């Protein structure tokens, strides 16, 4: 859980590194999320998360949360294939390279 | 409205916290609200003074 | 109302067309100038 | 821990810092021995002995 | 003389209907609410002056009252009381203060 | 009664005293200028002259820092003792809850 | 930071479900937005997230549609497929999130809760002042100083 | 901070008047109180709940 | 009463009594003495009195529209909105003068709390036989209190 | 010589004049100063710029609407 | 109005550490001192655990006393000020009156003749105007006269 | 329209969870263009704590009814049960009620678009009642065997 | 419940039977109805 | 000035006795300097 | 759509490289097509309707300029504002985002009076008058005002035109810092090391090149050096001396140089001075600190009889001033001893307090917003507590507030931090405006927080009603 | 009537003292009880027209020094503390010539042994 005082941490922070010059984070920051915010691409027809099945003498609510529990626990971020990934992708939104950041400005003249 | 009532005329002082009654003349009634919420207790009546 | 805002067409009419425009349309009738009309015409030129 | 948290009251040149930011290790914590380097000592304590938790 | 209202007393006695005497969730679920009202109203009369008639016309009311019906009667009169320095005289302090110790 | 009162220090009443005589002793003035008439550091509660006493506490930590005790037992009041409890409203008569005694 | 007990993670499908209680709730979400600005980065995900959940809960009172029953199946599968869009959505939110606040208190020199990672300096996962004398994961004991991922100069 | 409640007699002030402590003793010497002298000065608190 | 609802009722009382207050009327009485709270407690407030003029934009705004436009912004009240019939202009159309000190309320917190304890503690410190000529002041006063197990009893 | 204190175009010469009409009419709120006039004449014609360009930018974003 | 809680938590089914869900005495609720009624680890309800924690009547009165203590504290930090005896001829006018007990009459005015509509309770006075009143012997003025600002004056904030 | 004469102050009434809250809103037009909404003497951004979810459907009355709330200044008292702070979705829907109540009750054709929205309809939920034969003492049952 | 089967929503009333029908969903956006319908009669004449 | 005040102020064993006159108004009444008639009012409760 | 037609125009200044991915603002900031004659031969290429803010020099800022914005570059703010900058202006230039400024009306005043600081020896009278006698100004107004930021921009002033200044931008830290330290060599004086260090610092490299050019004139020649070390000579010498030295040797260090630093600063007649210091309300009462119990400095052989409770029960002891501290000293004899006519003071009152109303509970650990600023609750009189001439700041203006407004979100959408394709879900910018004005108040502080809290609004049906219309007017032409 | 504001805290409100006798179960007892206390306390109040030494004292809430006031702070003994400044410098460098860090303690400030 994030609290106001991080936030206002997060923020002396960043005024430092940017007084500083230091922009390596800023960079890390950005190609990760670069890397991680790309958009879900829209599932076919028929793609759809099991369910467990009922019965009504006894419903087992242990194996009813296990069954969920072990199924996210198998579906790791790593094998999320409805999210593109890589650098066979690519993203028409996000700048591609530090170079082309604002904060390497001198580079673009003329 | 325009009802005949003699009152007695207020007089008004500084030195006086309470108000100050006065001789009993002869007064016209200007309008009276009947309404609590119009005038709350003490309800006042207004009056007009025919001698000035 | 032609110097008050800016006004918005498929045409973008120049200041210039439109206040040429008015002036050679005052110019073909034959109303009485008054003061006031010929100042703020001056104004108009003042600036451009 | 009372002793120290109180000299640090006392002492001033740090006002509320003790408490507002500050924080001090959990009561089980702050009991282990000057030199402990093991998490499992406060386990490690006499269980005969009727002295509530203080070693 | 006009009548004013009072808040009546309300009081809600809650409890067990069951006289199973081992389940004490029936117990807890059997639970009733039953309350009792008491209603009361408040007549104010304002005489310009004191008069032990109008008393003894107002006391020997609750002879007569209806059925199921009690009657407080509160009285404000005005009393003249006797202020004196003879045995209550304004004088200086003591020469010796007294502390909190008395 | 808690918290308890420690014992007193002569120069810490104010910075000024403070200085004079545990940092300097070089300090021209003795103390803060200190007004001919008395005051009153703790204002709603009157407390007997001559005895040393605190003042509510500015400062959060020495509040959860001191000897402070906790409830424990069953609450007890000076007049609602008579009242067993909450649930058990002990009622004499049934009068109004907004009613007056004049 | 302030919360150092071990915890127990629930499934992200039991975060979602949570309407406007936890996991849409408006002052984590501004705060994450906020999070999110200070980094820079934009807030595609979260906004994504957003613009479904604030139409999620306009239309949460009424009743479903009326339907004539489609014999191909058709309609149910558009919706199971919608349904499955916008929940991975969420998850992708959700995975930003708990990405970012996990650098972010790296970047900080933030403490975390016990058995928990940051892929800088902590990869094993941090515990420190827990009931357990081991990390109850790797079944190894700890010193009695919690540790140290980062320098003590600031 | 802890500190002794001092006492300035009228006669001693430039100009004397009615003292609070000295009104207070004549309040209690009125309506027969009890003045606690171990009540601390740290512990004045409202009950917020009902105040 | 067909003028106004129960609350609108209720509430011109105390506008009215706020309107005719005066201090020195309260030492007889107990709860009435205090007048609407509101209206005192925001008076008390010190930093009401500083009432900000209309701003720049909304009177530049106006000048275009009643001198250069030649149509005045009309306030909301006289807007004929009834497309239906014609409505006449209300008395207090834009003539109720608008004052930070007045309305909206707004008081401190200290002031309020003492107000309101105040008002409680003060139930039973009403002299009810007063000199007073009218319905308040008499010589005794009865009050019979009748209680029954019935409200229409 | 930096930029001239007067008003530069039509809209800046007119409201000009309206606040000195206003300041000689002496409705409450008028600054009534020469300077502070001038500031409040820049300041409106360029909140007007601003609402001709959003006017101008909302038409066509219209157009890019999805449904 | 305030932010924070004033009100216990109710006792239920025990809360573990997760999302929208924490531990009922977890160092956080209530400042640190939940301290005093936390009962760490697995307890035997037969013969173990004391029960005025267990008890919400008692740990409701606890919470409320720490929370007035917090208001203590916060008002004391406020009440900057300190009160002063002085024998009703030295005051100033606005004091020559007679001033009711706190909670008693109706709260006063300072003086709305001439347009002061402020709280008589709640009025501070600087040391400054009454440096001489309190000082009678001092002599020479320990406390530099307050140097007060003209409001007439041509100053920066006027558009020189 | 019912509204004082002197003053011009319309009064409306809201209520929601039945009992829990219960608001009265007080409307009077600003002719300076300055318009301030106030709840028990205090901001109302200081109020909802400064909650833009809350403070949304306090204005959505006047956008509703296609006015501008800089021209009107509404005040707002609590009654019923009083909590420190009121910074929830109730006590908001509480005081989008009263103050719609009062905008109709000042304007009477502003009835129509806020009828038409649902403003002035009144939704009776309101919380379980107590009962000590629940676990809890609201809904949940006790264990059974 | 009482060691049964717990029964479907379909037989549990209506969650939401204590809330008027204009609530659900809101109307809101009364104020654009006019001037769409200005904008209409504007472009229908264009 | 000093006409009207001594027309209009009555003595506090002069209002006692003309209250007691008239009115009934029960209790003491001094007439010694050093005692002071105090005109307060008294309220209790019975109930049978 | 008008998307693959556009190309990036050259880039001139770094505002002008903060332009995010076409592809995803096309749909906030709409295109059009404009025609110009390009050398003879007219050409028509599609532009953006918005743009940000010049960025331009203080020196170049105007009359005309008042109520708008202008952006500063990142290396000026890297080579002008190294102490830092406010406690919450910075939170609108994230790292993308290009920083602006408002060009406040007093914020114009402002730069006046620094204009006039750069040869005030030709106009000593015309700024005597400004500042009534006073010896500077302080700026009050309700918290949340742009306050902070006037001091920032005046630092940017000051910098610009090459006035060596002496920047304070938290207070926090010296009043209510983490520990504070008695002074080596003042006798009854304290000092804030950690602050100390941090802003010898900062304050050398931010006046590099005009404490080059000082020199020396009341400063020992034999202050310690270790070897390797040269005698500083040079004032900047001297502030780089103060600082670089290794811990616990360092609090002496800091603690001789910030008084030595103060002396000689105070012992200069000719070249102006400007003293920047945000939150000065923290510096003209007492300090969080406590002074320390007379039993830590008695000494005490057995614990248990030695006559001390220190270790029984906490106690409170009167508090430091903030005038008793090392570096306050400094400022506060320049402020009343006269005989000094080029020190300029331009301070700020900091009004950031946990919020306190009658009762107050115990706050939320994770939903608390004031848990990091500080706590007084003492009331504050910048007229009767401050020698300077008091400035009265109120929240913005309706023209301020749509400048502030229009920059906020369309640089941040234009950057790559809104919407963007996410446009259509937002309300357009005249009702997003209006909402904010009756939201925030007008606040400036307000502002930001609401512009961030736009997406979680639910009750807007513009886009819905819009789309609706939209799609009925479609199908009617598909029809036709 | 100040003085007997101040004896009757509560009893008094809105200008009418208020005594509740509830002493004795009888009426008759219990009015002559409150008449009793009523006449004391009217004796006790009336001190104030013997003298100024029985007038109840003015409660002033006095300000704590203004922060102009305050600034002085920083220039008591200026001239002595400016030329112990310059000896305490000595030592400190002094010192420091031997030690690598120096503490007030050792320069200025006393601090006894025992
Ligand atoms: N001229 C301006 N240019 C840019 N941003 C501004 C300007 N004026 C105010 N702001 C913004 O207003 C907000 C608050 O400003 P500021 O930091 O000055 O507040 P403050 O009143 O000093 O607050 P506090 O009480 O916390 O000290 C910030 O987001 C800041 O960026
Ligand atoms: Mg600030």
């Amino acid at each position: 859980r994030l609290t106001y005082d991080h936030l206002d941490q997060l923020q002396q922070w960043t005024m430092r590194a940017t007084l500083d010059g230091r922009t390596e984070e800023f960079n890390r920051i950005r190609d990760l999320h670069r890397e991680w915010s790309q958009h879900p691409l829209m599932p076919v027809l028929g793609d759809v998360e099991p369910k467990f099945p009922l019965n009504l003498f006894k419903q087992n609510h242990r194996a009813k949360k296990r069954f969920l529990v072990r199924w996210h626990k198998a579906n790791t971020p790593a094998n999320w294939l409805w999210m593109p990934r890589g650098p066979t992708v690519v993203t028409p939104l996000h700048r591609t390279n530090p170079t082309q950041y604002p904060e390497n400005w001198k580079q673009m003249v003329q | 409205e325009g009802l005949p009532v003699r009152a007695r005329r207020p007089i008004f002082s500084s030195s006086a916290e309470q108000r100050i009654a006065g001789g009993p003349q002869r007064a016209v009634i200007i309008q009276y609200h009947h309404q609590p919420f119009f005038n709350p207790e003490p309800r006042l009546v207004k009056v007009a003074f025919q001698c000035d | 109302r032609m110097v008050d805002a800016d006004f918005d067409d498929q045409r973008p009419v120049s200041e210039r067309r439109l206040f040429l425009s008015l002036l050679t349309m005052i110019s073909y009738s034959g109303v009485l100038y008054t003061s006031d009309l010929m100042a703020q015409l001056m104004e108009m030129v003042k600036y451009s | 821990h009372r002793p120290v948290k109180r000299l640090f009251c006392n002492i001033g040149l740090m006002g509320p810092q003790i408490t507002t930011k500050a924080r001090w290790k959990p009561y089980r914590f702050a009991t282990n021995p000057a030199g402990t380097s093991k998490a499992e000592r406060m386990y490690q304590r006499d269980k005969t002995v009727y002295t509530h938790g203080h070693n | 003389p006009h009548v004013e209202k009072l808040e009546p007393w309300v009081r809600m006695a809650e409890f067990w209907t069951s006289s199973s005497d081992t389940s004490f969730t029936e117990l807890e679920m059997s639970t009733a609410h039953y309350e009792f009202r008491k209603f009361f109203r408040v007549i104010i009369c304002k005489l310009p002056f004191q008069s032990t008639e109008f008393e003894k016309r107002m006391y020997d009311i609750r002879h007569w009252l209806h059925r199921q019906t009690s009657c407080e009667f509160h009285t404000i009169y005005r009393r003249n009381v006797i202020h004196d320095s003879a045995v209550f005289p304004t004088e200086h302090d003591p020469a010796t203060p007294t502390t909190h110790e008395h | 009664r808690f918290p308890p009162t420690p014992s007193e220090t002569p120069a810490t009443q104010d910075w000024m005293a403070y200085t004079a005589k545990y940092l300097d002793k070089q300090f021209t003035i003795s103390a803060e200028p200190a007004p001919v008439y008395n005051v009153n550091k703790l204002w709603p509660m009157q407390q007997i002259p001559g005895k040393v006493d605190q003042t509510p506490f500015e400062e959060d930590q020495t509040w959860l820092l001191h000897s402070i005790p906790v409830q424990q037992l069953e609450m007890h009041h000076h007049e609602k003792d008579l009242q067993d409890l909450p649930f058990i409203n002990h009622e004499q008569f049934p009068r109004s809850l907004e009613w007056n005694a004049p | 930071n302030t919360f150092l007990t071990s915890s127990v993670a629930t499934p992200p499908i039991s975060v979602i479900r949570t309407g406007p209680k936890w996991w849409a709730h408006p002052e984590r979400m501004v705060r994450q937005k906020l999070m999110y600005f200070t980094l820079g980065v934009d807030q595609l995900p979260l906004r994504r997230t957003a613009v479904i959940q604030r139409d999620l809960q306009r239309f949460h009172m009424c009743k479903p549609p009326p339907r004539v029953g489609d014999s191909t199946g058709y309609k149910r599968s558009r919706a199971a497929q919608l349904n499955t869009w916008y929940r991975r959505i969420q998850y992708q939110e959700y995975h930003m999130q708990h990405l970012f606040t996990r650098h972010v208190w790296g970047l900080l020199r933030v403490y975390p809760g016990n058995t928990t990672k940051i892929q800088g300096k902590a990869d094993d996962g941090y515990v420190g002042y827990d009931s357990v004398p081991f990390h109850r994961y790797n079944r190894a004991p700890l010193p009695f100083p919690a540790r140290e991922l980062y320098e003590r100069r600031k | 901070g802890v500190h002794r409640v001092g006492y300035t007699h009228p006669s001693t002030l430039p100009v004397p008047c009615a003292q609070r402590w000295d009104l207070r003793l004549a309040r209690a010497r009125i309506f027969q109180e009890y003045i606690e002298e171990k009540a601390p000065g740290a512990w004045q608190l409202e009950d917020e709940r009902s105040m | 009463f067909n003028e106004f609802d129960a609350k609108g009722r209720e509430y011109v009382q105390y506008m009215r009594e706020f309107a005719r207050f005066d201090p020195r009327k309260s030492r007889g009485n107990g709860q009435k003495g205090f007048p609407f709270r509101d209206a005192y407690l925001t008076k008390m407030n010190e930093a009401n009195q500083k009432t900000p003029p209309p701003t720049l934009e909304t009177i530049m705004d106006r000048a275009v529209r009643e001198h250069h436009q030649h149509a005045r912004i009309l306030s909301p009240l006289e807007v004929q909105r009834d497309v239906g019939r014609l409505e006449p202009i209300p008395s207090y159309a834009g003539k109720i003068n608008a004052d930070r000190s007045v309305f909206p309320f707004q008081w401190k917190t200290e002031d309020w709390y003492e107000y309101e304890v105040a008002k409680v503690r003060n139930r039973r410190f009403v002299f009810e036989n007063t000199e007073e000529d009218g319905i308040r002041g008499s010589e005794v006063t009865y009050k019979i209190v009748l209680e029954g197990f019935w409200d229409h009893h | 010589m930096q930029k001239l204190l007067s008003p530069r175009t039509a809209r800046h010469a007119r409201l000009f004049r309206l606040a000195g009409k206003l300041a000689d009419s002496g409705s409450p709120g008028v600054p009534k100063s020469d300077g502070e006039r001038l500031v409040w004449v820049n300041s409106h014609v360029r909140r007007d710029k601003d609402i001709s360009l959003s006017q101008e930018e909302e038409r066509i974003r219209e157009l890019m609407m999805p449904l | 109005v305030s932010t924070g809680e004033f009100d216990h938590p109710p006792f239920q089914f025990r809360q573990r550490h997760t999302f929208n869900t924490t531990p009922l005495h977890d160092a956080n609720r209530f400042g640190g001192r939940t301290a005093y009624l936390r009962e760490i680890g697995p307890v035997n309800i037969k013969k173990q655990g004391r029960r005025f924690k267990k008890d919400p009547r008692t740990v409701q009165f606890n919470v409320d006393v720490w929370c007035a203590q917090q208001t203590l504290r916060k008002r004391w930090k406020q009440r900057d000020w300190e009160v002063i005896e002085i024998p009703f001829r030295l005051v100033p006018r606005e004091q020559q009156r007679v001033i009711p007990e706190l909670y008693t009459d109706i709260p006063q005015m300072t003086d709305p003749a001439r347009n002061d509509f402020s709280n008589i309770r709640n009025k501070v006075y600087d040391r400054e105007e009454l440096q001489g009143v309190l000082f009678p012997a001092a002599g020479a003025m320990l406390y530099p006269p307050l140097q007060r600002v003209d409001k007439q004056a041509m100053t920066l904030d006027k558009y020189l | 329209a019912e509204v004082d004469p002197e003053t011009g102050i319309a009064v409306g009434r809201g209520c929601a969870d039945g009992e829990k809250y219960h608001f009265t809103a007080l409307l009077r037009e600003n002719r300076d263009h300055n318009g301030i909404i106030t709840v028990m003497g205090k901001p109302l951004s200081l109020v909802l704590d400064n909650k833009a979810w809350l403070m949304e459907m306090v204005l959505m009355p006047f956008d509703e009814a296609n006015l501008d709330y800089r021209d009107f200044d509404a005040h707002i008292v609590s009654e019923g049960h009083a909590m420190p702070s009121i910074a929830n979705e109730i006590a908001a829907f509480a005081l989008r009620m009263a103050v719609a109540n009062a905008l109709v009750k000042l304007i009477p054709l502003t009835r129509i678009p806020l009828k038409k929205s649902g403003l002035l309809s009144v939704d009776r939920r309101r919380e379980r009642g107590q009962f000590p034969g629940y676990l809890d003492g609201k809904k949940v049952k006790r264990r059974f065997a | 419940r009482r060691g049964k089967p717990r029964p479907r929503a379909g037989m549990f009333p209506d969650k939401y039977r204590r809330v008027p029908m204009l609530l659900k969903p809101q109307q809101g956006g009364q104020q654009y109805f006019n001037h769409f319908l200005i904008r209409s009669t504007n472009d229908r004449l264009t | 000035m000093h006409i009207f005040i001594r027309l209009s102020y009555v003595p506090h064993a002069g209002a006692a006795t003309i209250a007691r006159l008239s009115r009934r108004r029960i209790g003491p009444i001094g007439l010694e300097p050093h005692q002071f008639n105090v005109p307060a009012e008294l309220g209790f409760v019975e109930q049978y | 759509s008008l998307a693959a037609m556009y190309m990036r125009p050259p880039v001139t200044c770094y505002t002008d490289a903060c332009e995010a991915p076409v592809a995803m603002w096309d749909g906030a900031i709409p295109l059009k097509e404009t025609r110009k004659l390009k050398n003879g031969v007219p050409v028509r290429t599609v532009s953006r309707t918005y743009s940000h803010p010049p960025q331009l020099t203080p020196t170049q800022l105007s009359f005309n300029d008042i109520n708008s914005m202008y952006c500063v570059g990142n290396d000026e703010l890297i080579q002008f504002f190294p102490e830092g900058l406010g406690g919450r202006v910075f939170q609108t230039m994230p790292p993308g985002h290009p920083r602006g400024f408002l060009y406040r009306k007093e914020t114009h005043l402002l730069n006046l009076f620094v204009d006039k600081v750069q040869h005030w020896h030709t106009k000593r009278s015309v700024l005597s008058s400004l500042t009534n006698g006073r010896t500077g100004f302080i700026v009050d107004g309700p918290t949340g005002c742009g306050k902070s930021a006037l001091m920032c921009q005046v630092v940017h002033f000051a910098r610009s035109r090459n006035i060596v200044t002496l920047y304070v931008p938290d207070a926090k830290v010296w009043t209510h810092g983490e520990w504070c330290w008695p002074s080596t060599i003042l006798p009854g004086f304290f000092d804030a090391p950690d602050a100390a260090r941090s802003f010898l610092k900062y304050f050398a490299v931010a006046n590099r090149a005009t404490l080059t050019s000082w020199k020396l004139r009341c400063t020992p020649k034999d202050l310690p050096t270790e070897q390797g070390e040269r005698q500083p000579q040079n004032l900047y010498e001297l502030c780089e001396w103060g600082h670089r030295a290794v811990a616990p040797a360092s609090i002496d260090r800091q603690s001789v140089c910030v008084k030595f630093l103060m002396d000689e600063l105070s012992e200069e007649k000719k070249l102006p001075v400007v003293i920047v210091v945000d939150g000065w309300n923290l510096f003209s009462h007492e300090t969080h600190f406590r002074y320390p119990h007379p039993d830590f400095l008695r000494g005490l052989a057995s614990f248990n009889e030695s006559s001390t409770d220190i270790d029984l029960y906490p106690q409170e002891l009167p508090r430091i001033p903030a005038s008793r501290l090392s570096f306050v000293r400094g400022l506060n004899k320049m402020i009343l001893s006269g005989d000094d006519p080029n020190k300029f003071f331009i301070t700020c009152t900091t009004r950031d307090f946990k919020p306190f109303d009658g009762i107050s509970g115990f706050p939320n650990v994770e939903t608390d917003r004031f848990a990091n600023s500080l706590d007084e609750y003492a009331p504050y009189d910048p007229e009767k507590d401050s020698h300077f001439h008091p400035i009265q700041i109120g929240n913005f203006d309706e023209y301020e507030y749509r400048s502030f407004l229009r920059f906020l979100i369309n640089s941040g959408e234009l950057a790559g931090l809104g919407w963007g394709p996410l446009w259509h879900a937002s309300s357009d910018f005249e009702r997003k405006l209006y909402k904010i004005g009756f939201l925030s108040g007008r606040n400036p502080q307000g502002v930001v927080d609401h512009y961030h809290q736009e997406l979680v609004w639910r009750y807007d049906y513009q886009r819905t009603r819009q789309k609706q219309y939209l799609l009925k007017r479609r199908m009617e032409g598909m029809s036709r | 009537e100040r003085r007997l504001r101040i004896l009757a805290q509560h009893r008094v409100g809105m200008g009418v003292l208020k005594l509740d006798a509830d002493k004795y179960e009888d009426q008759a007892d219990n009015v002559t009880f409150g008449t009793t206390k009523l006449s004391e306390l009217l004796a006790d109040a009336r001190k104030a027209q013997l003298g100024e030494e029985y007038w109840p004292s003015v409660e002033l809430k006095v300000r704590k020094p203004s922060g102009q006031s305050k600034a002085h702070y920083s220039l008591i003994d200026n001239e002595r503390i400016e030329k112990r400044s310059g000896e305490l410098y000595e030592k400190y460098r002094d010192a420091k010539k031997r030690s690598l860090f120096v503490t007030p303690m050792e320069t200025w400030l006393e601090v006894k042994g025992m």
